């Protein structure tokens, strides 16, 4: 996995470029996944220029006279198994080329050596051939290339017209050529020997090594593409495809001509995301723009409202934002036209990019830094690529262009500031026009028609008006799914919000709002190939949510261009009234848009006792889909006025469907009615509406960030949701591309529900809304999963040991009407029953259950200790959680009590992670997301964290701790593999485990993690509990665990990878029936969790976050902790009862152990209800069975998986005198970029032998020459010193604990120390203690989550010290952007030279000033002196020399919460 | 609005037995207004409320508890008397030590049950004084004949519901004073007859027909009562 | 693949429901793959069955003609998306077809459904 | 018992340091030579020679929780119970057998009815 490029600055072709490209591809074997077969790969590719001399010699040997102008070479992949299809493809391409009067020379078969490809990829190998085409007309070369491109398009279309599968034109051109395939990386030059001639020469060479996700290969989907070589993923692949399909109808340019009609569907079918990116890129480039222009117009830079950027760049950003929707996602692009060669990054800057400039006019860029071998006496500058920056090389003039100068050259062309000012924003237009109401009975009638409660309505809306933040829940969901709910439910409950887990990490909207923008444009859609002032003439709104006043302003501004459409159907209509109303509104909208009107506004104000309201979701979906399919959406904006929406999820699902702006008015009148009685206090209505709009904005931003999308314009109309319980035809016709794995109710059921609600609303004389029982239990309705009687029954049965009472409990639970999917499945067999004695012993079953992790911050230490003791007593594996563990628990008590935790967690916070904390375990667990808060990560309230919690988490007392959503060291699957390598290095005997949340499209993720050398997968349900989380995220995020489990099992036994993992699940496992069904579906272990808590004393009060649990489970105050009632024996009794129940079920079934039933899905059947009127839910896709073959359905292997050894082995053999006598040792080595995790196994050995603080600093000393690989010195304990001469790759000092790492350029380096990058991104992730004296610049997210370490560096990137908690950081030089984000602990000293810190720094929770006390000055002097003593940095010494005047140069930054907690006040 | 963290449970009042030994009125006093605002603030709004599940009428306790904690006694009284008829007497006579106040999660954690019956009594007291009570007389009288036997609580509640529906109700009883055994069986020592008289006069105001001092065994019989109405209710 | 199966299911469902017939549901045909050779198991597709009921109360001939039209329309539609290896063996109410790449002697041991009385 | 005797000795572990539950009907010689720290609890009935050579351990017999029988009117253990025990406890519920607690010295036994000798 990785890209790379080499270019000649001057522009003279040579053999050295191609040779260095091959050399670079020869050393990327360690990033990509390792196969035990030794043959198979993911697919690699190289891209160079056409060596005209070779082909001219070829055609001369054939017999022709070589023409004097440029030739052209076209590479094709034809079918191989057949013969007739080859003739068809050949005649097609020949006739299409000869239709343009060109001259065809001949074909050429490429010699290869197919013995190195594995047997799985050799099965689908296509016949690779080349074609040679001259130029007999003597036209220019630009028209030559354009004609070749048109010919390629027409050939693709024609061969698509014959369904001839497996035919692919790699690259038909006269300038470039592409060699790509499905072999390994290194063996490329042994498969294509044509690259071994000394005649091949090119001034630029691009190369890519991809990381597949499925064991099955595919040749036409390997990088690089015909004009691109991309690394990473694409978050917005549906919205962009839909919007491009909309834009297709108005793209015309005289550069093409009549043949333009052939290029209508630019984005082909069945291509990867990067494939679509490439095809739209090429379509835009062939129009006339330059490569940097289209690159800036596709993946623009994050527009920030600061003063560090000039105004020309700002106008350019506004123009590019107004032209075309962006393409967000982690992307490291290395693109090339015929003239320019550009390399750049996305808006966020996740994937790294490092380059090098040599004296020989050679630029070498790539994902890693030590790929090619360059002497230290030839380099000039080493640089990196930040957020949105770009580096270009111009071949014609032979020039280099960095970020600023290239942006200036681009802004030089056109007068942007003369076009952007043609826009219009609705702030003064509404403010000036604004300065120029219903009965409570009708309000109650309408609310009853839409079915809004009274208690819950003023429980989730009141904090939005008073405080402006959505409410926070306290425990997991247990209400039934929408289709089985008896009472009425809106359409929005049937839609679940998506979220990305590993393939692309989320973005923290709470700390990175600068790359967040909610701007919307009305009247901007136009030709994508034309450029003129008329384009930037539109209306701009700062927020898509609008109140009544703003809506009146917009409407009476549009004037006559609008066209209202009634959205109601007759109550008296027959059974098919809803479909007729849909057809009516579709026809009305089409005719209205055709009639000159260019704006449509949906409205349902005519709702009354005679006509019922069409659901808003269905209406806008039908309208938008019809407008797209009729090629008219590009002329009209769509607005919807809904009378139901109250919370943020409704607006999210209404916008995602394809709306643009919405004005939910009924909320406004309800708020006004509330305010007129004097309930909000003294707040005027203006402040109330402002707070409401702000809360909705923040919630929508959260839902967008939950899947890594930073721009609203691309999320609009993408259809990023999931339908659980809708008919397939319904969502496939009247909705965008969204998958519903199980069919659901169609049109009749929805009409019946709306009609019955309307009848019970208007036809009677109501007074007050029902009490409502959605969020909390009430006696009215809305059946739950845990009521009072069942709780008391379980508690009495577990405290009295009466197993008969537990049987009565199980009968009470299973007797309730259907509420979950697992209540619609029956189980049968064919053999005779077997007496219960023959079933395996109880203990062999009890040793299978586990207790899921629960953070020590959430629940009191008493409950944690009790759970640990009980579980370690029966023999199972308990879990610790995120809040770490007290060290004093790492030894058994005197009474045989084992209080330790057997399973440790490595979450996104890295709070308590420590070299000693990772060796007191048996299995380590990796946290990605859970069932309650899949996107925003765990949070802990302010008043909860005590002093003990602060000691556990190395933090400040009494502060709000919220964990960053994305794993800052997992930005791609390759990062996941690297992290598993790291974990297995630091612990030589533990297992690793990932933790996913069940959602659609989890199969590819399952296969990837199985390929990443993992051990145990964890599918967590959507109904799990939590300490605290937003309410909407609890109610509408996730999917049932049956779906995820079935999907993972099928996709994981289809790829013949089932015999290397162990599947484990949890979530809503109450009784034995659920456990047996889950074991049948494919499970192997089980987590109980919440049920166990109720056995310990919890009574489901749902007040975990308020620090006032009356029983005393989740509290940190001392008084309530005295009220504890648990006992280590109750959990034991509960597990014994569960095991006995499973034993009874299995004996009645006819088996003798769970081993003979795992995977035997055929035992199950689906029964249904007769008169329920619900359109039958087809559960067959979950009950489908795939035959594994020879491999058993549960087959596994003992012991953890293997892993190749790094340098550390060679280190722990030589250091044996230390481990045997404690004698000092000093070593030196040559480290290449391939070796990973340097100096970690030695840390583990020295921790197990002596401990952490057992050795004096500087006992073992190691020196390295060259460039160290990624994750250098992970978890370096105190007593080790690592000095590397050269540069480090990335993640250096990850989880540093007490060590000492020093980097430096070697003495032969002629470079300036403080003007050259030396270390990569996210340095010192979660560092706890130690020192790091660096000499050079640092990458992105410097010292993120640092707590305790002492670091001195020379410069940094953007978002430095993000979420800092402790330690000291000394930056000498320029800082990045948005420095010190959310910092809460420690202190920073920045070296100011231009007084530019206030423009960059974030003043949210920190304050900056000049150095005041001589004490901190002396400490800073000590730090600088030690840094000089370590690395002999010249610039550091020169800073030291001028102390008297440099004292007042720095700026000190301190958190806003450490001021009054300081021992000596910083300010006099 | 949790409250129960630092505050303590305190009953309304209790007259000492030195002078209590001789009267026949009630021994408990009306709840103080600020004591009402404080004690209402004591519940924790326990999700999955055990307070409701044990109250045999299962009225919406936490809702009016929160309301009384914040105010708006009109809304709270409305939502209280919506689902429970005769609240003034039910909140006073029913043994809350085992029905409603005997299972509040605050009591189960040994902190001390929140005084639910006292708040019920209070919210039903001040509501009647200022006069936020109107007889639930129907509109568009359906038109039929229905009758009950026995003026006890069951019969009175049935009559109230039927009159609210719009029937023509007839009440028969042996005693001369109406209202079942609340005016004859229950001693005045535990319940003053003034509130029962007030409630029964309110019921009569809705349009309820009385037939005092009758017997179904001697003066009439079952065929007669059955023929005289559509359906007959037996709460003897 | 799996997502292509969902596209095929939704195609056939949205094309059958466009006429008025009520779907009863699907059924996975129980097979026994072990008697398949190697070259055949590499390209063995999934076999499923669908059950449709004639609730319109129409004669048999209109039923057969409508099912024929449905089959042609489904084939055209799925060809519209260039999906590979999708074949409706037989869709009618008079006859059914069991065919495969196995030998002639193991047929009754490949599709055990044919052993019921 | 032998393992823990070699590890911690006769009285190395506090009582109840390890507990075992047995369902059904125990065989002969239940808990032969069990040292202090072991606890055995059988639900059902023991056959014979139960608790032979007991030294410090703990044995518990009892009818299961669903027993419709009467405790003190049935037999639950066998003969020659606790032949030559030294220390420990034996709590039962039911009539023992003949030669009950012969040559006992130091043990503490509680039984509901017994037999001859
Ligand atoms: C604190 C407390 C104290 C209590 N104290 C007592 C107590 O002292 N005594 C007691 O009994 N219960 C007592 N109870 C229980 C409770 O008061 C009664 O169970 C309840 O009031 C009976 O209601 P009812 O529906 O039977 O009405 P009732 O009042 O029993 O209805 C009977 C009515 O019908 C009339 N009637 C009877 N026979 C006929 C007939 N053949 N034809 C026509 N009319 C007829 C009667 O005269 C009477 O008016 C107490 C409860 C509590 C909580
Ligand atoms: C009180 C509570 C605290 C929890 N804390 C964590 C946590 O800190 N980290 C985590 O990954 N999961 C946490 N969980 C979720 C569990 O790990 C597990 O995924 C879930 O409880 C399983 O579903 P269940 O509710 O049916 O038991 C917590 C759950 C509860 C109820
Ligand atoms: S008694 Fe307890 S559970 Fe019931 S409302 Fe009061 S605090 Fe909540
Ligand atoms: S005292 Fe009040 S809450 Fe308790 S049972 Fe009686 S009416 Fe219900
Ligand atoms: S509901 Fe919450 S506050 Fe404690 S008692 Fe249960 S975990």
């Amino acid at each position: 996995c990785g890209v790379g490029f080499i270019a000649a600055i001057d522009g003279k072709p040579r053999r050295s470029v191609v040779e260095k490209g091959i050399e670079a591809l020869k050393a990327v074997w360690h990033r990509g996944a390792v196969d035990a077969d030794g043959k198979t790969g993911d697919g690699a590719g190289i891209h160079v220029a056409v060596p005209q001399k070779f082909f001219k010699d070829h055609v001369k040997v054939i017999g022709h006279r070589a023409p004097d102008n440029k030739l052209a070479v076209g590479q094709v992949f034809l079918p191989r198994i057949s013969l007739d299809a080859q003739e068809a493809c050949r005649c097609i391409v020949e006739t299409e080329i000869l239709a343009f009067g060109y001259y065809i020379y001949g074909w050429r078969q490429v010699p290869i050596n197919v013995d190195i490809i594995g047997e799985k990829a050799n099965a689908t190998r296509p016949e690779i051939e080349q074609i040679i085409v001259g130029n007999n007309k003597g036209v220019s070369d630009e028209q030559f290339e354009l004609d070749l491109y048109i010919i390629r398009r027409r050939i693709e279309k024609a061969v698509k017209g014959e369904q001839i599968n497996d035919f692919y034109i790699c690259s038909l051109s006269a300038r470039s050529i592409i060699y790509k395939g499905m072999f390994l990386a290194e063996q490329l030059t042994t498969f294509y020997p044509d690259l071994l001639d000394e005649r091949f020469e090119s001034d630029f060479a691009i190369y890519h090594q991809r990381y597949s996700t499925n064991t099955f290969p595919t040749w036409p989907l390997a990088q690089p593409f015909r004009m691109l070589a991309h690394n990473g993923e694409i978050n917005t692949v549906k919205g962009n495809v839909n919007w491009m399909k909309a834009h297709e109808t108005r793209m015309e340019h005289p550069a093409f001509g009549t043949h333009m009609q052939d290029l209508k569907p630019v984005i082909g079918v069945g291509l990867s995301d990067s494939g679509s990116l490439d095809t739209v890129f090429e379509v835009m480039v062939r129009a006339g723009r330059t490569a940097p222009m289209v690159k800036m117009m596709l993946v623009p830079q994050a527009l920030t409202s600061s003063q560090t950027t000039p105004d020309n760049h700002k106008a350019l950003i506004q123009y590019c934002n107004s032209v075309m929707e962006p393409w967000d996602g982690p992307a490291a692009l290395a693109m090339t036209d015929g003239r320019w060669v550009v390399g750049g990054m996305d808006r966020n800057g996740l994937r790294p990019m490092r380059y090098t400039i040599t004296t020989d006019g050679l630029i070498i860029g790539g994902s890693e830094t030590g790929m090619v071998k360059i002497d230290e006496t030839q380099v000039i500058e080493k640089g990196r690529l930040g957020p949105g920056e770009m580096i270009a090389v111009d071949l014609q003039s032979g020039k280099l262009y960095r970020d600023r100068e290239l942006k200036d050259h681009l802004a030089t062309l056109k007068p942007w500031d003369k076009w952007v000012q043609n826009t219009t924003h609705l702030d003064e237009l509404v403010k000036t026009a604004s300065l120029k109401d219903m009965d409570k009975a009708e309000l109650r009638r309408r609310q009853q028609a839409f079915g809004l409660t009274m208690e819950d309505m003023e429980l989730i809306l009141h904090p939005m008006v008073e405080d402006g933040k959505e409410a926070i829940g306290s425990m997991g969901d247990d209400s039934p799914i929408a289709v089985l709910s008896d009472k009425y439910r809106g359409l929005h409950h049937f839609f679940r919000q998506n979220f990305s887990q590993v393939t692309n990490p989320p973005i923290d909207s709470l700390r990175e709002r600068r790359v967040m923008s909610l701007k919307t444009r009305l009247g901007n859609l136009g030709n994508i190939l034309d450029e003129d002032e008329t384009q930037t003439r539109l209306l701009q709104l700062e927020s898509p949510v609008l109140t009544t006043a703003e809506f009146r302003a917009m409407r009476d501004y549009m004037g006559d261009t609008a066209a209202e459409i009634d959205a109601t159907f007759p109550v008296d209509g027959g059974p098919e009234a809803l479909r007729d109303a849909l057809r009516r509104i579709r026809q009305e909208t089409e005719d209205a848009v055709r009639g000159g009107a260019t704006h449509v506004i949906l409205t349902d104000e005519a709702m009354g006792p005679a006509r019922a309201a069409i659901p808003a979701i269905l209406a806008t979906g039908a309208v938008h889909t019809h407008l797209i399919r009729s090629n008219l959406r590009t002329f009209t904006s769509l607005n919807v006025r809904t009378a139901e929406g109250l919370d943020t999820h409704y607006f999210a699902v209404l916008i995602g469907v394809g709306a643009t702006t919405v004005n939910a008015y009924l909320a406004q009148e309800a708020i006004a009615e509330r305010h007129r009685r004097g309930l909000f206090g003294s707040m005027p209505l203006e402040k109330g509406m402002a707070n409401y709009k702000k809360a909705i904005d923040d919630g929508l931003l959260k839902i967008m960030s939950k899947m890594g999308i930073s721009v609203i314009s691309s999320y609009r109309g993408g259809g990023n949701f999931e339908a659980i319980g809708l008919s397939r035809a319904l969502v496939a016709e009247h909705f965008p591309a969204m998958v519903s794995r199980i069919s659901g109710i169609g049109l009749n059921g929805i009409q019946k529900k709306v009609l019955e609600q309307h009848a019970t609303a208007y036809n009677e004389e109501v007074v007050a809304l029902p009490v409502g029982g959605f969020y909390r239990f009430r006696k009215s309705g809305d059946r739950h999963g845990w009521e009072g009687g069942v709780i008391h029954t379980l508690q009495q049965a577990v405290t009295n040991d009466s197993y008969t009472t537990f049987k009565k409990y199980s009968e009470q639970v299973n007797k309730r009407p259907p509420m979950q999917l697992r209540d619609l499945l029956e189980l049968r067999s064919t053999k005779a029953p077997v007496p219960v004695d023959e079933v395996e012993s109880i203990t062999a079953i009890r040793k299978r259950f586990i207790t899921p992790g629960m953070s020590m911050g959430a629940l009191s230490p008493e409950a944690h200790g009790t759970l640990n003791v009980a579980m370690n007593r029966i023999g199972a594996k308990s879990d610790s959680g995120e809040g770490g563990e007290d060290p004093a628990r790492f030894r058994p008590d005197k009474n045989g009590d084992n209080w330790n935790s057997a399973i440790k967690q490595v979450a996104s916070g890295r709070f308590g992670v420590t070299a000693e904390y990772l060796n007191q375990c048996r299995e380590l667990e990796i946290k990605v997301a859970q069932g309650a808060k899949p996107g925003e990560g765990g949070q802990l309230p302010g008043f909860k964290v005590t002093e003990m919690i602060a000691r556990l988490r190395h933090s400040t007392p009494g502060v709000m701790l919220i964990s960053p959503p994305p794993h800052h060291d997992i930005y791609s699957i390759e990062d996941l593999a690297q992290l598993i390598y790291d974990l297995k290095q630091i612990n030589p005997d533990a297992k690793v485990t990932v933790k996913l949340v069940s959602r659609s499209g989890i199969g590819t993720i399952a296969a990837g993690v199985a390929k990443a050398n993992a051990d145990i997968i964890l599918i967590s349900g959507n109904s799990g509990g939590t300490g605290a989380s937003p309410q909407t995220s609890i109610k509408f995020a996730g999917l049932p665990w049956e779906m995820g489990l079935s999907e993972v099992h099928q996709v994981l036994t289809l790829n013949r990878l089932r015999h290397r993992v162990r599947l484990r699940t949890d979530g809503g496992l109450k009784t034995g029936r659920d456990i047996v069904i889950a074991a049948m579906l494919g499970a192997e272990e089980f987590g109980i969790g919440t049920a166990s808590l109720i056995a310990m004393g919890c009574i489901m009060v749902r007040q975990c976050h308020s620090n006032t649990c009356p029983v005393g489970v989740c509290v940190q105050d001392d008084k309530l902790r005295q009220k504890f009632v648990g006992t280590p024996e109750k959990v034991v009794n509960l597990f014994t009862f569960l095991a006995e129940e499973v034993r009874e079920i299995l004996a009645g079934l006819g088996f003798r152990s769970l081993n003979e039933v795992i995977g035997r899905t055929d035992l199950l059947h689906q029964v249904s209800r007769g008169a329920e009127h619900l359109d039958d839910l087809d559960l067959n896709p979950r009950l489908a069975q795939v035959d594994p073959g020879e491999n058993a359905r549960y087959c596994t292997l003992q012991g953890r998986n293997e892993v190749p050894d790094t340098l550390d082995a060679r280190i722990v053999a030589d250091a044996r005198p230390l481990f045997e006598e404690g004698e000092k040792m000093q070593l030196a080595y040559n480290a290449r970029n391939t070796q990973r995790a340097i100096g970690t196994r030695l840390s583990s050995m020295v921790t197990r032998k002596f401990g952490m603080f057992g050795l004096q600093p500087g006992h073992i000393t190691i020196r390295l020459r060259g460039t160290a690989g990624q994750s250098l010195g992970a978890f370096a304990v105190q007593g080790i010193k690592l000095e590397v001469m050269g540069d480090a790759n990335d993640y250096v000092g990850k989880g540093l604990s007490g060590g000492t790492i020093v980097v430096r350029p070697t003495t032969s380096s002629p470079l300036e120390t403080n003007k050259n990058t030396i270390i990569g991104n996210t340095v010192l992730y979660g560092a706890t203690a130690g020192k790091l004296f660096a000499a050079g610049q640092a990458g992105e997210r410097f010292a993120v989550r640092n707590s305790g370490a002492t670091v001195v560096v020379e410069g940094c990137g953007s978002n430095g010290c993000e979420y800092m908690t402790g330690g000291t950081a000394v930056i000498l030089g320029r800082v990045g952007d948005n420095f010190a984000a959310g910092m809460t602990g420690g202190m920073a000293y920045v070296y100011d030279l231009d007084d530019s810190l206030p423009l960059y720094i974030n003043d949210e929770s920190v304050i900056f000033q000049r150095i005041e006390v001589g004490h901190y000055e002396s400490q800073l002097k000590h730090l600088i002196e030690e840094h000089v003593t370590e690395t002999q940095s010249r610039f550091a010494a020169e800073i030291l020399n001028d102390w008297a005047r440099e004292v007042t140069k720095f700026w000190q930054v301190v958190p806003k919460e450490m001021l009054n907690r300081l021992e000596v006040p910083v300010h006099l | 609005m949790l409250g129960f963290v630092h505050t303590a449970q305190r009953m309304p009042d209790k007259r000492p037995a030195a002078e209590r030994r001789q009267d026949f009125a009630e021994i408990y006093a009306r709840f103080s207004d600020e004591r009402a605002n404080e004690q209402a603030n004591r519940c924790s709004q326990c999700g999955v409320p055990f307070c409701q599940v044990h109250c045999p009428v299962s009225n919406n306790i936490p809702d009016w508890l929160k309301l009384t904690s914040e105010g708006r006694l009109e809304e709270a009284y409305e939502v209280s008397q919506a689902t429970n008829n005769f609240p003034e007497i039910c909140g006073r006579i029913c043994p809350q030590d085992r029905l409603c106040e005997g299972n509040c999660v605050i009591e189960q954690s040994t902190h001390g049950a929140v005084t639910i019956g006292s708040v019920e009594k209070y919210i039903n007291d001040t509501a009647w004084d200022q006069g936020w009570v109107k007889p639930r007389t129907p509109s568009r009288e359906l038109g039929l004949s229905v009758g009950v036997i026995g003026a006890g609580p069951a019969g009175l509640a049935a009559a109230e519901e039927l009159r609210a529906k719009g029937y023509e109700v007839h009440v028969y009883d042996r005693y001369d004073r109406m209202g079942g055994l609340l005016v004859y069986g229950i001693p005045g020592f535990k319940l003053e007859k003034s509130v029962v008289e007030r409630r029964v006069k309110l019921l009569a105001d809705a349009g309820v027909i009385y037939h005092p001092n009758f017997e179904v065994g001697r003066d009439a019989s079952l065929p007669e009562l059955r023929r005289k109405h559509v359906a007959v209710l037996v709460a003897t």
